[PDB]
């Protein structure tokens, strides 16, 4: 039938058109992992550069929405830039009319509504990207919120994305069962980066380089990105543990 | 109200009063007019309070989005947004804005925006009501490329005369220093520049 | 890579410091880390092929640490520092570990000295099992032979 | 009825099929041939009556005294483009005190058709234009496809049996460019070019319609017993 | 099924209307872009379908701003409209911020735009890949934009029928200079690999066009290549393929 | 596309008949019965719910009966949900008449308006009509008591007694055989209950499944007092007529 | 363009508006939630499900506030409810806080929200939302009320009801436990006991969301010293308290 081609219910009450949107984020072979540190939130993610003729410095899956909130995207790159733009406009919007920078929580909720609106029309294609927003807020503390094509969102202790993300998830769950708290204790954010890399290497079974990773760090009142050199520093510190 | 900013060697220092009049009643005398629209480009408000605050909010909204997509704004870039909103309300809004900032694309810069909206680069800028009486002192005593201390004392001296001759300029003198050494807020209490 | 300059550049340095090999070997007697730091920079690259090539240079250099009876304590440490960092995928330090076993035999070094370096190695190789095995049993057997007597 | 009933759907052949169908209007349609030197441009159009008790239909539209267009396909589609070009040309005179340039008017037209083929429910226009004109750059002769794309030539044709006319113009190509200052010669050669496009459609003195533009000549349409100066 | 709009989606995770649009450019002209240190050098193959045409009159190279070169391949009217929108964007930025738009900024904006027409059944996607770049205060940049709305950083890029022929040579060119290379020398290169990608267009004949934006010669503006420099490049490429 | 996902729902059929309207009448026969009878002293509106559940509260359910204004009420038969929108449109149209003319709206005008909206849905916009049938109790000063029935097509027809909802055939005939033109409110109160017990979708008619309402001219001076009875008063009158 | 202004709700050739029937199916794919009406309060309860074990159910809200004295809870689709609760709040404010000033009657507000459901079954480019809401509340006029809003755009008052995948079993459960007179405490026990049978996971008080529209509580208003004015009759029970309640079943 044609309840699978436009976003109208079936005799099960299911929107098949929407479900397909999830099925496309595995096609770029990008994984991400994001954990809440002690005073930071770190997200490490794969960077695929299949050629020389692609310049690696430009291949970015990390878009700064706010000064304080980073966004890492898993899935097709057109929809990524589209989603980034909407989110950037809305963050600025709220700063203008409410006199402070938009909460991470409220931004996640916002994109969830817009996602629902793209599945409310019957000629609009859902934005298939899965979005991770990472922040350190001053009211909610360290935060991860992952929104999805359907327009469902929920908070997160930690999260992973990609075709191979079950393995990553298994690792993280076991860690927080030994530690019995919802965020990694350490006290230098640098060592939380190092820890995150170790779990990733275990999960995907591959050691990464400084151009197989791209790393984003949110500390208090800020988000920035590590350069490829900083990442190589971390991989020496794997030796040092 | 008087505002000024003056370039020096290593960056730029912004200087303002904190007294705001409407009529003969002083509404408040400790309101800071030094406003942050980027970490590194600040600006100075003078004239009618509402007009300048409104425009300043709009510009911050636009510059935020600039950073998150295209990279940080330059001092130039920022001045234009103030300018162009004043050009769209040139028959309605009377605003004196000085936009000054320290870049590494351009070291220190002073741009100023009149009521009707034009941008003007100057090695020093003055604007307001009370800063027109200190105008002649400004140019006769100005020096190109001074020491940090020399700049701090120049702004202190200019605004002392301003407070002298204008009852709408008063309170504390507030300064922000923009540099590659940090960002230094300074405050001078009245006895401290009355000695001089 | 996306550029060819690191593949070449590290190879220029390696050719040079392999014909500077005698100058380096005498310098280890005075202080081995001062001679060694230069060789370590080569293995800070992300080019696994040329790091495999530069472990051949290190293997010659460190024979003198073995003949020394003071400096082989810091060889044990050096192996750690390279293995946990990368081990330059896992290839570089595999070559090092493989070729040390043969050297221990011809040197006929002291029993204490030979065990504690090989003891530190059998720790390193445990985490892998994908091909290290072939070497791995030989590594453990050298401890075994002495302890039979 | 997958890709041929919609005007919004690709096509792994990198087409829109509708455009090909709109180009078949030219095969069934009339024929017109343009050729230029460096100092004059000329259109020779084959007019066609509906029957013998009908006056023959004019196929050349004057857009300005430095510009003209001619159709070979559907007339109602041509009615939109004639209005549009006149509007933009008058706009150029008003605003920039300029003639409008030949290349540039083609570019405006191209992107116009494109966004009506983009919009679902629309149509690609099925009329092909030859756009001639004389501007500062000299003469220009553009071929306008139903795609909308514009091409610059010294001589071109479209319509039914346009292929033979390009053979003819490629052979006389170096002849009529090195004639300058005489529009007459070009017209004679253009008659010969569209005679390679007949199918017993004959050329008479009331079938033949000529239009020229020069540096010293306005846009002028010759018809009547005044096209029999070139026969 | 799933081939009647651009807001169906398949269980495979694929949008075919959008993928199909890349094939449109695959039947387009060969166009290359060499990312240099000082700038960028574009070159585009112009097919000659007759000898009635007037060479170097049929433009595919349009300048957007005073410093961003744009050259496109695929369905021509579509690409001219894509450039049409981008000129409006250039003026808007200049109006508000009083400075010419940056190279990365322009890339961003076009990506949004091409995104929009694959999200509605009421507008039709484009059928072009565009190659554009330039010099700004962040350096030289090169980008290729798919009709899907995808772009990346590019050491070298190509598209058209002979994109394979082009890209194979660009790999070797990074072997020749792993430090990148000068814009001035890349002009001669640019011709070379269009001649090599005309061996897939070897039942036709071609006209070579070259355009450059480089900071070391043209003061960072986008200009055309013409005259004496042009014919030096044409001669170079000939002798090599002969 | 956009014409690719529309098969054309609101055109005529080859008998001159709107697909959507014909389907609507069937869906209103699914919904509970509602009967209207006009006495020469009043109008009785009586409605049976289309839902009755395990623990449904029906003691305060005012889900079929709505006062449009203080002389016009409706009984609802069809989708309760669909009906909502037109119920409040009707309130607005009525109050507007009072606001500008200083007079209560005639029954004729109010119904004719709502019918126009229904007609308007298939006339323009591609929109479906609300699947509703209304029975209007209304008083005016020009035709006195007026009784109307309206259908999802947008047409009004007068009646002396009429039935909508489930089992219209059976109900209609019994009403014709038993109704006389000299009946009172008392007589009509009993006649409605007997007709609803031949069309009850359970095997018994219960007081909490009945909504019952009158408009009576026994209120002084000839004024019309609308009364929607309390659940204890419906139970009260149902034992009187001897069903329970 | 805009060519989607043809309704996406239609009838079937066998009667019965097909779209809202499908939307009613999505509620049977949804979570279970229930409301028991007492004669001195109302209790509403729902279960929290997440797609991750690292997900926070501490920033997950399935019971939400509309006005101090009125609460809502759904069964069905999450996304649908997330936008719909905002529209409920918005009409309540624009039509009864800027016009009538005070917090609306329960009966009023239920009608108003059902109109939005109705207006998603009329127009093109919109199909209806596929949740059912229980809106529990108290007004001082019509007393305690518990209502159920349909995905059809109708409302019904209930004595006790459930919605979700286990609704049919739940109303059978409530038949024997229900009585015309209840205390609020006893209601809590009945509500959670029915929902324990409609959850097939583990049944905690950390993963069970409990709220009462029972006793007033003044200190949750934000001020004290005028007792003629109170604070919220809604009161969400924290987790540790719910654990105490698991023992009280």
């Amino acid at each position: 039938g044609y309840d699978r081609h436009i976003t109208i219910f079936s005799p099960e009450g299911r929107l098949y058109q929407v479900e397909y949107a999830f099925k496309a984020t595995n096609q770029t072979n990008i994984n991400s992992l994001a954990v809440r540190g002690k005073d930071c939130t770190v997200v490490i993610s794969q960077k695929k550069v299949p050629d020389k003729l692609l310049d690696p410095t430009t291949v970015s899956y990390i878009f700064c929405i706010s000064r304080t909130i980073g966004m890492v995207v898993n899935g097709p790159i057109p929809d990524a830039r589209n989603a980034a733009l909407r989110a950037k406009a809305e963050a600025a919007e709220f700063r203008y009319k409410y006199g402070y920078d938009m909460p991470c929580d409220v931004l996640a909720k916002r994109m969830a509504n817009l996602s629902q609106i793209y599945t409310q029309r019957a000629y609009m294609r859902p934005l298939g990207v899965i979005l991770t927003f990472v922040s350190v807020d001053e009211e909610l503390g360290p935060s991860i919120y992952k929104t999805d094509p359907a327009g469902y969102y929920v908070g997160y202790k930690a999260t992973a994305t990609g075709p191979k993300q079950q393995e990553i998830t298994t690792n993280l769950e076991n860690h927080f069962k030994k530690s019995k708290i919802d965020h990694i204790n350490e006290e230098s954010w640098e060592k939380v980066v190092e820890f995150a890399i170790t779990h990733m290497i275990d999960a995907l079974g591959t050691e990464f380089s400084k151009n197989d990773l791209e790393v984003g760090v949110a500390t208090k009142d800020k988000f920035f990105t590590l350069s490829a050199e900083n990442i190589e520093e971390r991989l020496v510190a794997i030796a040092e543990q | 109200t008087s505002i000024m900013a003056v370039t020096f060697k290593d960056g730029v220092i912004l200087g303002a009063d904190s007294r705001t009049t409407t009529g003969a009643y002083i509404a408040n005398r400790v309101t800071d007019k030094l406003t942050r629209v980027h970490d590194k480009i600040w600006c100075c408000r003078s004239g009618s309070a509402a007009d300048t605050q409104a425009i300043a909010d709009i510009v911050q909204y636009h510059l935020e989005l600039y950073t998150s997509q295209y990279g940080t704004p330059s001092t130039e870039t920022a001045a234009s947004v103030f300018k162009e909103l004043c050009y769209e309300n040139k028959d309605n809004l009377t605003a004196g804005i000085i936009v000054a900032g320290y870049d590494d694309k351009n070291k220190g810069e002073v741009y100023t925006i009149p009521l009707g909206g034009s941008v003007h680069k100057l090695p020093y800028a003055i604007a307001g009501s009370g800063s027109t009486f200190i105008y002649g002192y400004c140019d006769k005593n100005f020096r190109e490329n001074m020491s940090k201390e020399e700049t701090v004392d120049f702004i202190k001296h200019s605004l002392s005369q301003a407070i002298k001759w204008d009852g709408s300029s008063g309170g504390v003198i507030r300064m922000v220093v923009l540099t590659a050494a940090g960002v230094e807020r300074l405050i001078f209490y009245p006895d401290e520049y009355e000695q001089l | 890579m996306s550029r060819d300059a690191p593949i070449k550049a590290d190879k220029d340095y390696s050719q040079i410091l392999k014909e500077e090999f005698p100058k380096i070997d005498s310098l280890a007697q005075n202080d081995c880390n001062s001679a060694l730091d230069q060789l370590l920079v080569l293995e800070k690259k992300t080019r696994q092929a040329s790091d495999l090539a530069s472990s051949k240079e290190v293997l010659a250099k460190i024979v003198d640490l073995l003949a020394s009876r003071n400096k082989w304590d810091d060889l044990n440490e050096q192996l750690t520092l390279l293995s946990k960092k990368h081990g330059q995928l896992k290839l570089s330090i595999q070559y090092m570990i493989q070729k040390v076993m043969e050297y221990l035999k011809s040197s006929k070094s002291l029993d204490l000295n030979t065990r504690i370096s090989v003891i530190e190695t059998i720790r390193v190789v445990t985490e892998n099992k994908i091909f290290v095995e072939v070497e791995r049993a030989r590594v453990t057997k050298d401890l075994v032979e002495i302890k039979k007597e | 009825n997958n890709y041929d009933g919609d005007t919004v759907t690709f096509s792994p052949t990198g087409r829109l099929f509708q455009v090909e169908y709109a180009l078949e209007a030219i095969k069934q349609g009339s024929v017109t041939v343009g050729l230029r030197s460096n100092t004059h441009a000329v259109l020779v159009a084959l007019k066609r009556n509906a029957d013998e008790l009908s006056s023959y239909q004019k196929k050349i539209i004057k857009c300005d005294e430095h510009m003209g267009l001619s159709l070979a396909g559907l007339a109602p589609d041509a009615r939109v483009l004639s209005n549009y070009l006149r509007q933009q040309c008058n706009y150029s005179s008003l605003v920039f005190n300029r003639k409008l340039a030949v290349e540039r008017a083609g570019h405006l037209l191209c992107d116009k058709a494109q966004k009506n083929t983009q919009s679902y429910g629309g149509r690609p226009y099925g009329v092909g234009l030859l756009i001639i004109g004389y501007d500062k750059s000299g003469a220009h002769l553009l071929e306008f496809q139903p795609s909308g794309n514009v091409t610059e030539l010294y001589g071109t044709a479209i319509g039914a049996r346009s292929q033979g006319a390009k053979t003819y113009l490629e052979r006389t190509l170096d002849t009529f460019i090195k004639i300058d200052g005489n529009p007459d010669e070009l017209i004679k050669a253009g008659v010969e070019a569209i005679s390679q496009s007949l199918r017993d459609e004959s050329l008479t003195v009331d079938n033949l319609s000529i239009a020229i533009v020069g540096k010293d000549t306005p846009f002028t349409i010759y018809d009547g017993e005044a096209v029999a100066k070139y026969i | 099924g799933y081939d009647l709009s651009n807001s169906v989606f398949s269980p495979d995770g694929r949008n075919f209307q959008v993928e199909y649009a890349v094939k449109a450019v695959e039947n387009g002209t060969t166009s290359i872009g060499i990312k240099c240190n000082d700038g960028v050098v574009f070159a585009v193959e112009k097919l000659i379908t007759s000898k009635l045409l007037v060479p170097q009159k049929n433009v595919k190279i349009q300048v957007v701003d005073r410093h961003i070169g744009c050259v496109y391949s695929g369905l021509i009217p579509d690409g001219r409209h894509l450039v049409n929108r981008g000129r409006e964007e250039a003026a808007s930025f200049k109006k508000l911020y009083k400075t010419p738009i940056p190279i990365p900024a322009f890339a961003d904006r076009l990506g949004q735009y091409v995104q929009a027409h694959t999200l509605y059944n009421s507008v039709r996607p484009f059928g072009v890949s565009t190659i554009f770049g330039g010099v700004d205060k962040n350096g030289a940049h090169l980008y290729m934009l798919e009709p899907s709305g995808s772009y990346w950083g590019y050491k070298g890029a190509a598209t058209g029928k002979g994109r394979q022929s082009a890209k194979a040579e660009l790999e070797k060119l990074v072997d020749h200079h792993p430090e990148g290379l000068s814009a001035r020398e890349a002009v001669k290169q640019a011709a070379k690999i269009i001649y090599l990608a005309h061996e897939d267009n070897k039942e036709k004949d071609f006209e070579l066009e070259i355009s450059w934006c480089s900071l070391s010669e043209t003061n960072g503006l986008h200009k055309f290549v013409k005259g004496d420099l042009l014919q030096e490049a044409i001669d170079f490429a000939q002798k090599e393929i002969n | 596309g956009s014409r690719r996902y529309d098969s054309r729902t609101t055109i005529f059929s080859p008998e001159g008949r709107l697909y959507q309207v014909e389907y609507a009448l069937e869906s209103i026969s699914h919904a509970g019965t509602a009967i209207g009878i006009m006495a020469s002293d009043g109008i009785v509106l009586a409605a049976e719910r289309k839902v009755t559940s395990t623990l449904l509260e029906q003691d305060t359910s005012t889900e079929k009966l709505y006062k449009l204004n203080d002389k016009i009420a409706v009984a609802v038969a069809g989708l309760t949900a669909d009906a909502e929108i037109l119920i409040n449109t009707a309130r607005i149209h009525a109050q507007n008449y009072l606001k500008t003319y200083n007079e209560d709206i005639p029954v004729e005008i109010l119904v004719r308006r709502l019918s126009d909206i229904k007609q308007g849905y298939t006339q323009h916009g591609g929109l479906r009509p609300f699947g509703v049938s209304f029975i209007y109790a209304g008083y005016d000063d020009r035709y006195g008591y007026q009784l109307y029935t309206s259908n999802p097509s947008g047409n009004y027809t007068g009646w002396k007694a009429i039935s909508v909802g489930a089992n219209t055939s059976a109900a209609q005939t019994l009403l014709q055989m038993d109704y006389k033109d000299d009946m009172k409110v008392d007589d009509a109160i009993e006649l409605a209950l007997k007709t609803l017990s031949k069309t009850t979708d359970s095997s018994a008619l219960t007081y909490d499944r009945l909504e019952f309402a009158t408009i009576r001219k026994g209120a002084n001076d000839g004024e019309v007092y609308q009364k929607i009875f309390k659940p204890q008063e419906i139970k009260d009158i149902l034992v009187k007529t001897g069903i329970t | 363009t805009d060519r989607y202004s043809f309704s996406l709700t239609t009838f079937s050739p066998s009667g019965k508006l097909g779209q809202i029937d499908y939307a009613l199916t999505a509620v049977k794919q949804g979570v279970t939630s229930l409301g028991i009406k007492a004669t001195n309060g109302v209790v509403i309860a729902t279960e929290k499900k997440s797609s991750s074990p690292l997900a926070m159910s501490e920033t997950l809200s399935k019971v939400s506030l509309l006005t101090p004295d009125i609460g809502a809870v759904y069964s069905g689709m999450g996304p649908d409810y997330r936008v719909l609760v905002d529209k409920s709040r918005k009409v309540a404010h624009t039509s009864y806080k800027r016009i009538y000033g005070e917090y609306p009657p329960t009966k009023l507000l239920v009608s108003e929200v059902a109109k939005i459901m109705q207006e998603a079954t009329q127009s093109g480019g919109v199909r209806p939302f596929g949740v059912s809401l229980l809106i529990a509340g108290h007004d001082e006029f019509n007393g305690f009320s518990l209502y159920q809003v349909d995905p059809s755009g109708s409302y019904f008052p209930w004595k006790a009801t459930a919605i979700g995948k286990g609704s049919v079993a739940a109303k059978t459960f409530l038949e024997k436990r229900w009585n015309d007179e209840l205390e609020l405490e006893d209601a809590i026990h009945i509500a959670l006991l029915t929902l324990k049978e409609s959850v097939e996971g583990e049944f905690n008080g950390d993963t069970i969301e409990l709220a009462i529209i029972g006793d007033e509580n003044p200190d949750l208003l934000g001020y004290t010293g005028i007792p003629t004015d109170k604070g919220p009759r809604f009161r969400k029970l924290t987790s540790q308290e719910i654990n105490d309640r698991l023992e009280a079943l």
